[PDB]
RNA sequence: CUUGAGUCUCGUAGAGGGGGGUAGAAUUCCAGGUGUAGCGGUGAAAUGCGUAGAGAUCUGGAGGAAUACCGGUGGCGAAGGCGGCCCCCUGGACGAAGACUGACGCUCAGGUGCGAAAGCGUGGGGAGCAAACAGGAUUAGAUACCCUGGUAGUCCACGCCGUAAACGAUGUCGACUUGGAGGUUGUGCCCUUGAGGCGUGGCUUCCGGAGCUAACGCGUUAAGUCGACCGCCUGGGGAGUAC
């Protein structure tokens, strides 16, 4: 939840970025699921896959930006 | 010129062939965090063969009750 | 013959009564043309469950050359003793050539790898002498 | 919960705390912020969630 | 699983050459001495089907090298069964 | 005959296997002190836990199951699969060097052994989850999602029919042979070329010329070429059902 800290009562510094025990934490990898030989890299390629108009628009911005012809 | 400045178990063939041993629990402390986790090859300063060998000895000492294995104890 | 290594454990009350055990084990190995290359104490260690209604116990380490059947025999002696409360013995192992090697691991025991129920001073009357200018 | 607990101990004359936290729930810093704002002085915040060496099979919620 | 000292005692006075370990008889004597350690293993380790399969591999090959010796001379094959003790 | 194949010595990596042993930590559970009416559970709570002294916090005690990190397309396995620590025994691999045997070889119907899981007989065991059963909630409907509880089961030792997305998709063995890049791992030699390199030998991943390609792609481990031997299919349902 709170980790350990050199800090003076951190509660007004909006830290969450490391401040877990299981919640987006590294020990969640064997907690509450099967072994999955393929899943954990498959589920990256799948998550990324649908937002392709927004993807391609940044790519096009960068190709049009990069050439110094404007 | 000859020779150049080697890295831990580097520039030679006949070192770290067999395992890095557990009895030096003081040296093993170097290769664990403050939550009793193992540190990988890039952090122990060693390459793949030697890290696999470190991680067996680190395991050994903790389950022998000789090295730290969490921030907590009872 | 083989280079060997021996761990064994006794209660905290027996952590300055373990050199009397180490005398007999030494005498088994020297009796066999074997030699003691190191003798070392890992001190008081904390236990996940009480043995004979106490949560802590005392570890010691010997490092030797001995015939392998002596250390077969000695692993069985610990495992038949009720005062010696647990062991491990391991094949093909040797001592350090270092003097006082164990003091730095005594230091690690008293700091993070016990629950410090008992004084450092009784557990230190085991094993390797803490010659702090050698290590 | 932190404010009602700060009030719960008022008579024992404590003012100085350190803090220990466990469990997956989000009651882990908003709690502390309102704890300190109910007249106490915090100095340290430390986790005491027990973590395993693998351990036993976990409880199930939403059949996960 | 094999002692060095049994293998050594075979080639002590058998084998067609300096550092022969390879003569037909000596292959089958070394496989018998291998079998004799593994037979006493799988006797008590009845669910060790690694060792079961390894035992099978040895006795098949040893039977094919006994057969190779019986293909040379049938009396020299039965002399190898004599000198190694196998069967009632 | 030694070249295929076989054999020991010897260097060596390994989550290979079987038998037994073991340490710390955890999920779970209780009492009691302290404390005082709360706790718990979602989508909603109800079911469920309390006030008859809980939950929470401290300290004492109890059980049964499993090893987080490390960790790699890595290493190992007969395949199924194999990851904390010790002994003992043990199968297979990998490799600098010694040689040796003298085609002793290859396949394989049938045969013989193993074969994730579910189940289950036997004896032990019952933490966790949870078939069954029991109880609960939502909605127009809800036997379900969701929830409380939980026996069996799993797990230990032993036995039983064996099956699977046993999809790691490509029968075993041999020869022939494109190139490149990545990972791993044994080892001789050395400016140990810098980084260890380099030779050398095995594994393994991807990429890829040519070949092969309905198509994806595959591609020297060919979705290639040539041979030996061996399995499967032959429209769909009826159906591995019936008899």
């Amino acid at each position: 939840p709170v980790i350990k800290v050199r800090e003076n009562e951190p509660f007004d510094v909006a830290l969450r970025r490391f401040k877990r025990s299981c919640e987006k934490a590294g020990v969640l990898a064997e907690v509450r699921r099967r072994e999955f030989y393929e899943k954990p890299t498959t589920e990256r390629k799948r998550a990324k896959a649908s937002a392709v108009k927004r993807h391609a628009k940044k790519l096009a911005r960068e190709n049009a930006r990069r050439t110094r012809l404007y | 010129a000859r020779y150049f400045r080697r890295r831990k178990f580097c520039r030679f063939t006949a070192e770290g062939v067999q395992e890095i041993d557990y009895k030096d629990i003081a040296t093993l402390k170097n290769y664990i965090t403050e939550s009793g986790k193992i540190v990988p090859s890039r952090i122990t300063g060693t390459r793949a063969k030697y890290q696999r060998q470190l991680a067996r000895a680190i395991k050994r000492a903790r389950y022998l009750s000789l090295l730290p294995y969490t921030d907590r104890h009872q | 013959m083989r280079h060997y290594e021996i761990v064994f454990m006794v209660h905290p009350d027996q952590s300055e009564q373990v050199p009397g055990m180490i005398e007999r084990y030494t005498a088994a190995i020297t009796g066999a043309e074997g030699k003691i290359h190191r003798l070392e104490d890992w001190g008081r260690r904390q236990l996940a469950y009480p043995i004979n209604k106490l949560h802590k116990a005392h570890y010691v380490l010997m490092n030797v050359e001995a015939p392998q059947e002596v250390i077969d025999e000695l692993e069985t002696t610990f495992r038949f003793n009720d005062a010696v409360i647990r062991s491990m013995v391991m094949r093909t192992k040797h001592a350090v050539t270092e003097a006082s090697p164990m003091v730095k691991a005594k230091d690690e025991r008293r700091e993070r790898r016990d629950d410090f129920a008992n004084e450092t001073a009784d557990d230190a009357e085991a094993g390797d002498s803490e010659e702090e200018e050698e290590e | 919960a932190a404010e009602r607990c700060a009030d719960a101990v008022k008579e024992y004359g404590i003012k100085n705390l350190e803090v220990m936290v466990k469990g997956p729930g989000p009651g882990r810093e908003s709690t502390i912020r309102a704890l300190n704002a109910a007249g106490f002085r915090i100095t340290n915040i430390t986790d005491v969630t027990p973590i395993p060496h693998n351990g036993c099979r976990p409880p199930k919620k939403r059949r996960v | 699983s094999l002692s060095t000292e049994a293998t050594a005692k075979i080639v002590s006075e058998f084998g067609r050459d300096a550092n022969d370990t390879g003569s037909t008889e000596v292959q089958v004597a070394l496989l018998t001495a291998q079998i004799n350690h593994l037979q006493g293993h799988f006797a008590e380790h009845k669910k060790d089907h690694h060792s079961r399969r390894g035992l099978l591999r040895m006795v098949s090959q040893r039977r094919k090298l006994l057969d190779y010796l019986k293909r040379k001379d049938v009396a020299r094959y039965t002399r190898l069964i004599e000198r190694l003790g196998l069967r009632r």
